[PDB]
């Protein structure tokens, strides 16, 4: 049998009255360490406070349904954005979405990206509610359809994902390959232009163990335009100095000045070369990261029937941990 | 029963509040802020959010 | 050691204000329904007044649904000795054995005595929510018919 | 596979306290059904890279309940279908719902049992999530880092949040994080500066071309496909006859930087050891209270 | 949910997922779908 | 809920519907030491005429 | 599941050597419940760096029954962590109780079951423990650098291997590590008055050949060197990578040795129990 | 350590928790722990 979780929590991102079971589900950490961390990991140049102010504009909240992160993104068929506004009950939810809309893309902004700010779980089942304040269930390990919902028309249920983002890999590369046991990636992808920028969504399923590669291929043209315009806003000097060559010609030279061990000070230490490393505005590594990814779990096959959506089939939950994608 | 709630007096402070367009000068909300919290109750404490 | 005084919902007093049937097919019901109608009388009133006809309507009503739930654990080193996997052909381990199941035993009859109690108090907080103040009912039963 | 452990009977007294740490793990040695208390101990002030490289020579294992007699473990590695089972978190700050928890030795200020009537001491290794715990060891290394160089000895912002609640991460001097911290930070520090150095002396002009229109092409054109600017490694120069004092080839020191790292990179744990799916209960459990977990 | 009882038996053998356009909604299940057994109903309680 | 009109705009279906509305409204105020706005989930039952 | 592999008609001479493979690991391309045998298996030996690169595109199976039309399999890692099977090691160093176990291509070929009546022939891969595939990694992709019981390389493949290393070394330098990178000489100071200080270095450590070669100027602040602390990010940057350095260039260790019973260090070309991770 | 007869029941129940300050020791469990199920003894075996 599948292991269950249950978190009590109030229904304004996720709201499983109005979806149906089987839809994969986000914890969203405390947005305070988040803020918080921000004042310290913004880059040089550009703001610092700004991640402050875009959620204080979203005036606990802890899930949040991928059915209605996907619509809060670049890539999305208007479709779903109406389903989303139109099928959801709650109250001021168009305004909602345009707000977490701001929030993730001010997240991005400030170097926080939101893959360290949503933890994935199972796919929800159940659920009881008071007036706004939901306690939903999850599954977290084994196959989806061990469980047991209180529907009575479909005890059972499946896993569905908005077909607008589910993006084939193996097809799509022609790998030449058969269809068999394949993975599933739920995966982010960040650009990074200042003031004009946006986060995509996917959800990845082929037999590559390792990403890694297929993804800086498929992504090519996002690690292209983000690597060049990443370092923007940043002082960079003059031209570097000569100084900044490392010299290598000198080490297995016989006769050059050398220096006794633990005498750095002012005893004659002059005559050695000087040499100043000098990196001050390049791009580093943040400034390069472009997508990131996360093991969901093993699947036979997708079928696409219906608004357009994508059934799985014998989904087994294995989640796994994050992983950086900039190289 | 005894009422269960006082019947006193606590007057409300508005600077626990938002929407307000704050005064050019700073140091005139400075100190505005710093009269009007003098031991007044509730209404600040200096922790975000 | 103390007794627990049980109590039976229909012995009390508060059992007039209910019909209760037993309905084991609930959980397949979606949303169920019950009906209305009435037949207002009418008076041949003398007069240039448009003489009334027989007035008829129709009226339905929506049920609503709730639940109860109480939840009892067990001790895990108490499930080896009800299953008898930690169990040891012994003469102290049926001493154990008893005692645990006396406990298991309590601990039931508590919970499943909860479950009266239980509808003792939704009968109450279900009859507080649509009952209006008295205050408020008294004068509008007076002036029935008058207001328009 | 549930072990037993003989207990060489104490005292009244220290017999609860023993009793108290009814949820923390204790790394076994091998498996075996029997083990005395002697063997699952460790010197409470010790050195916590050694320690950390020994947690992965061994089993990780739960205390479930004790008595007087004896008290029962149940190891995490190996298992059938990852059965639940109960942890009591001990970390310097709280876990949440659905995460993954790690291993480490009492990184910050220690405590440690000292069971004075056994003439023994147990050490508990930490229990922190994930990014938490790899941001935490990042933490302590960077301000015994900026001590080193008898820079600015504060900037009042070596502070983790977590869950709201800021934390102060105790001062540095407390038990022996002066000592038992010294190896970590040197062993870090030197492969760091050494890695920079092999990069650079492969790539001499690295650092001196455009400062935003080189650099970053020069990384765009390696990320991508096999043009490379030619042997962007210039050949370095030819070394000595290895008799010569002062021989220097740089690809065996490549070879060895490449095996340490490696080393290093394994003896850190970060690599999640279990999960909390609590169920019924307050969903953000705080330090000191038992958690429901799954182990991975 | 499905039929209960058919009336009449079928004759022709013929693959049919090459013929779905003759019909209006066409759903073809592998093996033992585990959906087409949950029944809910409506009810109407009494009336008065 | 003296100047706002938001909940007057809630049209009455008739004066029978308003008069249950009172002895059985939900409770605006917390339970606390002071008295704040509540947290909307929980809730509770109070008459106000 | 169980990964069934069928077998062609095979002389006598052959199929009794298949049988002593009871224990060894192989690797298909795609996890359907059926597969035939030549689907699973790699030419002969060549380019152990390619052959490397390759077992990260595929997931293993080690087999366990061998009947003279079957031959099972189990699908080492896709949903599991506690299938406690039995695999032979075929490594030279003994693998002893506690560590884990990585799959690494075989050195020096010959060895191959090559089958003459099926006109095939597999490589089953070695079984080395963590802490010297690392090494062997090291030593073999030190060795691809060098060209700009030892096979060559081939100049096509060892590229990519040379990229991906330079990668994950470049990303490593940031306007915190130059502040790291300023204390060379008030490293090695360090490591004169104590003696552990002195031990964690290492001899031809690249580094003390620098420190009393060159002198670098204090580093330039950088800018909001008051809002910010960079030191503290290159560290987490650093921890990231090197936590993800080993298996990059080899592979991720597979499976860790548990024995209940027997002896605890297991000699070449004997099975030993095993939980898969 | 917990009784196994009881001599006389309680004719009144009553909150407990309330009246802690009449009693010397106090230990309240919700349901079912673990310490109830250890018989666990010890005693001389001979003497001479």
């Amino acid at each position: 049998r599948a292991r269950l979780i249950r978190q009590v929590t109030l229904a304004d991102f996720c709201e499983p009255q109005a979806e149906r079971p089987g839809l994969v589900v986000l914890a969203l950490r405390h947005p305070a360490d988040l803020a918080g961390a921000a004042y310290a990991a913004t880059p040089p140049g550009k703001n610092h406070r700004d991640l402050e102010e875009a959620w204080l504009a979203l005036d606990r909240a802890s899930v949040v349904s991928l059915n209605f992160l996907v619509a809060a993104a670049e890539n999305a068929d208007d479709a779903l954005r109406a389903h989303v506004t139109t099928n959801y009950r709650d109250r001021r939810t168009a305004a909602r979405l345009e707000r977490f809309a701001t929030v993730l893309r001010a997240m991005i902004r400030s170097h926080v990206f939101p893959h360290r700010a949503l933890h994935v779980l199972g796919g929800l089942l159940g659920h009881v509610t008071q007036d706004r304040l939901a306690s939903v269930t999850c599954v977290a390990r084994g196959d989806q359809e061990a469980a047991r919902t209180n529907d009575m028309a479909a005890r059972r249920s499946q896993v569905h994902v908005p077909a607008c983002a589910l993006m084939d890999v193996d097809r799509e590369l022609r790998l030449g390959g058969d269809d068999g046991l394949r993975f599933a990636y739920l995966v982010f992808v960040y650009t990074q232009r200042h003031r004009r920028e946006a986060l995509r969504v996917h959800v990845a399923v082929s037999r590559l163990p390792e990403l890694g590669d297929a993804l800086s291929f498929l992504l090519a043209g996002t690690r292209v335009d983000n690597a060049i315009h990443g370092t923007d806003e940043a002082d960079a000097p003059a031209a570097p100095a000569a100084a900044a060559a490392f010299p290598a010609y000198l080490f297995n030279d016989p006769r050059s000045a050398r220096c006794p061990t633990g005498r750095l000070n002012t005893p004659a230490a002059e005559a050695l070369p000087v040499w100043a490393p000098d990196m001050r505005g390049r791009a580093t590594r943040n400034s390069c990261m472009y997508a990131a990814y996360v093991r969901l779990g093993t699947v036979e096959r997708v079928v696409r029937r219906a608004l357009p959506l994508a059934h799985m089939e014998r989904f087994t939950w294995d989640v796994g941990a994050w992983e950086e994608c900039f190289f | 029963r005894a009422p269960v709630t006082d019947m006193g007096n606590l007057p409300q402070n508005l600077f626990a509040t938002r929407g307000a367009p704050p005064m050019l000068d700073a140091d005139a909300d400075d100190y505005l802020r710093r009269t009007v919290n003098a031991g007044n109750r509730l209404a600040p404490v200096p922790v975000f959010g | 050691c103390s007794t627990l005084s049980l109590v039976r919902f229909l012995e009390l007093g508060l059992s007039v204000a209910c019909v209760c049937t037993k309905f084991p097919e609930l959980s397949y019901v979606a949303e169920g329904t019950i009906q209305f109608e009435v037949q207002q009388p009418m008076i041949a009133r003398d007069g240039p007044h448009p003489a009334d006809q027989p007035v008829h309507n129709y009226m339905i009503k929506r049920l609503d649904r709730r639940s109860l739930n109480a939840a009892f654990s067990i001790a895990v080193e108490a499930l080896g000795l009800i299953s008898g996997e930690n169990l040891d052909g012994t003469h102290i381990s049926s001493a154990m054995r008893l005692r645990a199941i006396q406990q298991l035993a309590r601990n039931v009859q508590a919970v499943l005595d909860s479950f009266e109690r239980g509808t003792a108090d939704q009968m109450l907080r279900v009859l507080m929510e649509k009952a209006p103040p008295l205050s408020l009912l008294a004068p509008f039963t007076l002036y029935e018919g008058r207001l328009a | 596979m549930e072990v037993d452990i003989a207990l060489p009977t104490l005292s009244p007294g220290d017999l609860s306290a023993l009793q108290r740490c009814e949820g923390r793990v204790v790394f076994l040695e091998t498996l075996r059904r029997h083990a005395t208390l002697r063997e699952v101990a460790l010197p409470c002030g010790g050195d916590v890279l050694a320690a950390m490289a020994a947690y992965r020579r061994r089993f990780a294992a739960v205390i479930t309940r004790v008595t007087p007699h004896r008290m029962l473990a149940t190891p995490l590695g190996v298992g059938g279908r990852g059965q639940s089972l109960v942890l009591q978190n001990t970390g310097p700050f709280d876990l949440t719902n659905g995460d993954h928890v790690c291993l480490v030795p009492p990184l910050l200020g220690d405590e440690c049992l000292r069971l004075t009537s056994a003439n023994l001491e147990l050490r508990f290794p930490m229990t922190l999530p994930l990014a938490q715990a790899r941001e935490l060891t990042a933490r302590v290394v960077a301000r015994a880092a900026e001590t080193l160089r008898g820079g600015a000895p504060a900037r009042g912002a070596d502070v983790v949040f977590s869950n709201g609640r800021r934390y102060q991460l105790p001062p540095p001097h407390r038990d022996n994080a002066e000592a038992a911290t010294r190896s970590l930070v040197l062993n870090m520090i030197f492969l760091l500066n050494e890695g920079a150095v092999i990069l650079l002396s492969l790539i001499p002009n690295l650092l001196t071309l455009g400062a935003q229109d080189g650099y970053a092409n020069a990384v765009i054109q390696l990320g991508s496909a096999t043009r490379e600017l030619g042997q962007l490694v210039r050949q370095p120069p030819p070394p000595l006859p290895q008799d010569h004092a002062r021989r220097f080839c740089v690809f065996e020191a490549l070879e060895a930087w490449i095996a340490s790292a490696s080393r290093l990179g394994d003896t850190l744990g970060t690599r999640p050891v279990a999960r909390v799916c609590i169920f019924d209960g307050p969903p953000t459990v705080p330090p000191g209270e038992k958690a429901a977990v799954v182990e991975v | 949910r499905p039929a209960i009882l058919p009336s009449g038996q079928i004759l022709s053998n013929i693959e049919v997922h090459s013929h779905r356009a003759l019909f209006d909604i066409f759903k073809r299940f592998r093996s033992d779908d585990n959906n087409l057994y949950g029944a809910e109903f409506d009810a109407l309680l009494g009336t008065y | 809920k003296f100047f706002t009109p938001a909940e007057a705009v809630a049209k009455s279906r008739g004066l029978a519907r308003l008069i249950a509305d009172t002895g059985a409204a939900a409770s605006p105020t917390s339970n606390g030491e002071y008295q704040f706005k509540r947290p909307v989930g929980a809730g509770e039952l109070v008459e106000d005429p």
